[PDB]
């Protein structure tokens, strides 16, 4: 029964071009290691792309990353279509540009630093309209394909002329910036990212077939741990992910506001999530506005609270909207808020250990080009302690370093910028100041 | 020992005549109850897998090689010329890529020219003559690019070429082969 | 300093005949690998070992297992001398015997089950008063070396004539019993006994060097966890490795007016008796439950005997108090406060690495076929603690057994030790896992 | 390399070089110094253990290339059921395969079948492609010698003595 019919899965391969099958899949679809393959989903976008076999793949499964399947216009759990593409001729020229808010402080030869490497003898299958992503100089640069000849797809091959001269391009509406936070911005988080996804996914992503299934959704989760182990970060990302809409209530923020207009501001921010549904509604510092108090005679229930619970307990599954808490323990608020139908779930998002911080170090140094003496395995053993935040920081540190070590303005030469090499002496630096400026840099 | 069965093929040999696989339905791009049982099955289950954080056993690698092996003991490769004419021939998992690059020599018009054998996408150049077919992953069926320092347009065997045949032909007999035959 | 004194440390194998030592120490030593080295313990009794290279261990360090500490008298952290052994006669004839309570409920040719394979071209040096383990037949036989020719040491060559003729031997006073709880019979706490070692280690065994650097020692300590991940089994392999003696107390017993203050009082009396000693609690929340509100009541008489004979323990009188307790909330908090109970260890649910550590230990004795994969096994008991895997074991095992059946009080060893346990009879007890013979004793 | 191959025999011995060796009561006593030295250790350990460090390919390949530079030579001694060893010089790169044939060569009777194996427990050398370094036969090692049922004689006559033989070692590993 339809064995062309693919539903979308997240990568392992993090090459723009590759998408991956189980080895039963490609025998039945009789694919070679390399072959081009023509892919569409509902938008009935197209692209292009080669085929590996994976070793972890269910036989219905195909492994395609972010650029693809933005290109796509789809997110995991979606159909997508398989056909063979061997037809694809060598293209005689294409026509890239970069995308605006991807090169603000940059100049230069945009084709020396980024294209060139990208497109040097990896023959690969383009499609006009594709974004794509190129990390280089401490920045990922996002580049369309404008023009093929011939069109719409080809391979780019030695002797493609590459064009890319003229202005940078206007974001579209409907195209996602690969900025945007997704499940591949995050490290030493696999455990939990899987019982969160296992809890809300289907729900805010198909609500009505989930209701066909009968079993009720979370009302509320309480994530916790430390500042910056990542919370803010997780429930962004399963927005993004989702295609949910995300609303972020800061707590000490909220209370800050006069007696009246907290509640107004907590009534508007539901509201707000029930219009734009599905939605996350994520509250920060959840025991700034609902702390775990002593008993106390006569005592009456915060105004806010009573309002809290009201919004809770209020929103029944129609709605599709599901709360999200960060807080550091969970006995840090009050229990009223932690019974049954309320945040009844939650889920520890604590210190990263050694294999964690090396996969968030990782993340925050895939756009730098580290040398050889770079060893992040050491960096990650001499970081006991640090959450993800901290290692960020570290990497931010680090490149610093590199930079004061060779050059002030708001313009760098692209060139320039990619000749820099982050050292383990820059890492070691870093350490030194670890205790858990120029404007065209933008670090994480 | 084995037979390479040596063919040759070009894209520019296919018909072009015939009519396109039919457009899918609407429904098909549409998801059922049934898709997301599957799915929350499968983050079942991955959450089970990542708390209860099982061993990779030894007896479980080793099986898995050894099925792998005898589910696939003929292997396709396909070497792809930057004039867009492949090479074809069939191989054992166990040989190696020097085997390859032999194969590739034995068919070459200048035996002599110097080559480089890669796959892409990123290039990954294949250094190691002495790497089995298995554990480089060509296989069960792969594709291999072919380079040149010097890219003097000659590369295939000229008489080769004149019995270049589909890339369609060429697919069944993959599929011939491999059902044993 | 001076290179041959060493410092005894854990060994990582298992083998009788060896010790290991760093490469710059076997350097130093003009030592080739597989030779023979004679040591000496501060008892003067000697020992020939075979010296194998340790890639972890530091150069003042020997590795050896139990069995040859138990030869050379020696602990944890005694020293000892090493000298070259090159000078090593291969042995005209030996005499070995079992020890009395290794072999109860055997019968039959324990030279073919044990000693032939265990010695056969394995060139093993021996030295008369030994004592030494073979495994086999769900059980280890300890034997002692009653004579050597020549003497008083001897290569065991292809050539020696193995004599084993005579009674079962006695057991003897300061002859310490392999069969005594150590840390080789822990598995999965690799970081929990590392953690118990530095707070009790040094002054359990050195007590006058201990106060002498200044630090204060641990008053008492709180293992907590589900019931059966080897709270009693952690506190008594440290007791039985410093030498330190051990008194255990049964909470629940003693809670079942009057006596029970006696027996705690004796306890501790007893303990300071033959100290340096550990006392043991086990389920202390029996006697001092968490007390809700009880705001004008009184103390319960219980608890404060406790609390006296707990303040009242100097360090001047060498005992460290350890208890047992599923969660450490369940204790009135006026024994987790400083002085007291203030120092706490998770001996918690055991990982897989830490399963299959555990399976390896139990499984000691069997004879497994090809098929088992205690892997598999590990993967497959997830949630299940100490206490459950040995069980499985032992399920395992009868299981076997019920396939081959015999009956009585006693068995042939030839018959025993034809016993394998295989694939199938581990997924027995693990369909049966849920958390007789006189002649077996199992784990 | 060449071998240098040696034959020594224990009843060749000629030294009872400085016995008396008597060792003082103190000797055996720990000092504050063994003391502190056995806690630092176990704090380092109880660190390591909390902590879980990775062991890196980094460290992984600097331990592989500083043994393989400190120890460049390597000594075998293969000992014989007679009590014969015979002693030469390799290097590590070479294989087990490598040990027989310098084996066989300076057999009596060199088409006599024979196994090499460690001790204890009994070890067989069966993989004759694994070298010297990967059977951990180095830097110094000592093989014995089965067969299932041997020295050239001329060899034989040329044997020297064990402590004869040590020195030839000390002096090749400089
Ligand atoms: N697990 C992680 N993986 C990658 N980056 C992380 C992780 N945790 C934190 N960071 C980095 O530091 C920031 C952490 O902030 P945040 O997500 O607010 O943590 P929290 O919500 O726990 O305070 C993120 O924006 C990200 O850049
Ligand atoms: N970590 C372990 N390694 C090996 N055996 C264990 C372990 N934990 C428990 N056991 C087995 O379970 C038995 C009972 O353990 P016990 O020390 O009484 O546990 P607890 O005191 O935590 O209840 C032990 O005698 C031992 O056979
Ligand atoms: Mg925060
Ligand atoms: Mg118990």
């Amino acid at each position: 029964n339809r064995p062309n019919r693919l539903i979308v899965d997240e990568a392992i391969n993090e090459d723009n071009s590759v998408v991956s099958l189980s080895q039963p899949k490609m025998d039945e679809l009789q694919l070679f290691r390399g072959d081009t393959v023509l892919l569409k989903g509902k938008k009935r976008r197209e692209a292009v792309c080669i085929v590996l076999s994976d070793d972890t793949c269910s036989d219905e499964k195909i492994r395609m990353n972010r650029v693809v399947r933005n290109n796509l216009r789809v997110r995991l759990g979606d159909v997508i279509s398989i056909q063979p593409c061997p037809d694809v001729k060598y293209g005689k020229r294409i026509h890239v540009l970069p995308i605006d808010d991807t090169v603000e402080g940059i100049t230069g030869n945009l084709f020396e630093v980024y294209l060139k490497p990208y497109f040097l003898e990896a023959y690969r299958p383009i499609r006009k309209g594709d974004i794509f992503l190129v990390r280089g100089g401490m920045r990922a640069v996002e580049f369309k394909v404008v023009e093929t000849d011939p069109s719409p797809y080809c391979i780019v091959a030695p002797d493609t002329v590459i064009h890319c001269e003229g202005e940078p391009i206007k974001r579209e509406d409907e195209e996602e910036s690969l900025n945007e936070v997704g499940y591949d911005d995050i490290g030493g988080c696999r455990k939990q990212l899987a019982q969160i996804k296992e809890m809300v996914e289907l729900p805010l992503r198909h609500p009505a077939l989930f209701k066909a299934i009968g079993v009720k959704p979370p009302r509320g989760i309480l994530l916790y741990g430390p500042p910056g182990t990542g919370k803010t970060l997780i429930a962004r990302a399963v927005a993004n992910e989702t295609g949910a809409f995300f609303f972020l209530i800061n707590g000490p923020e909220i209370m800050s506001k006069l007696a009246g207009e907290s509640e107004s501001n907590l009534r508007k921010a539901f509201e707000e999530a029930e219009k734009n549904a599905p939605a996350i509604i994520f509250i920060d510092e959840l025991d700034a506005i609902a702390p775990k108090r002593e008993k106390t005679h006569g005592e009456v229930e915060r105004r806010i609270v009573s309002q809290l619970l009201t919004l809770m307990d209020g929103l029944k599954q129609r709605a599709h909207v599901i709360v999200m808490a960060a807080t550091n323990r969970p006995n840090s608020i009050d229990p009223a808020l932690r019974r049954f139908g309320r945040f009844d779930r939650e889920v520890d998002i604590g210190i990263p250990d050694a294999t964690g911080r090396l996969e968030i170090l990782q993340i925050h140094t895939k756009n730098m080009k580290l040398a050889d003496d770079v060893d992040l395995e050491q960096v990650a053993n001499e970081t006991h302690g640090h959450v993800g935040a901290d290692l960020a920081a570290l990497c931010s540190e680090a490149a610093l370093q590199a930079i004061r070590k060779k050059m002030e303005d708001e313009t760098i030469d692209a060139e320039v910028m990619n000749s820099l090499a982050v050292t383990m002496d820059d890492f070691r630096w870093a350490l030194s100041q670890s205790n858990p400026q120029v404007t065209w840099e933008d670090i994480g | 020992p084995v037979d390479r069965e040596p063919v040759v093929c070009h894209p520019d040999l296919e018909e072009r005549l015939q009519a396109w696989p039919a457009e899918l339905p609407d429904e098909f791009f549409e998801l059922t109850v049934d898709d997301v049982r599957r799915r929350l099955a499968q983050l079942k289950s991955e959450r089970k897998r990542l708390e209860e954080a099982p061993l990779v056993t030894k007896a479980f690698r080793e099986a898995q090689i050894k099925e792998k092996l005898e589910r696939y003991p003929k292997v396709a490769l396909r070497v792809l010329f930057p004039d867009r004419y492949v090479l074809q021939g069939f191989f054992r998992p166990s040989e190696t890529v020097g085997d390859l690059r032999d194969f590739v020599r034995s068919h070459l018009g200048n035996p002599e020219l110097s080559f480089y054998l890669f796959i892409t996408p990123p290039k990954t150049v294949l250094d190691d003559h002495t790497q089995t077919l298995f554990q480089a992953n060509l296989f069960p069926a792969a594709l291999v690019h072919l380079g040149a320092e010097e890219p003097a347009g000659v590369y295939l065997e000229p008489g080769l070429l004149e019995h270049a045949i589909s890339p369609s032909a060429a697919d069944v007999l993959v599929a011939r082969y491999m059902s044993r035959a």
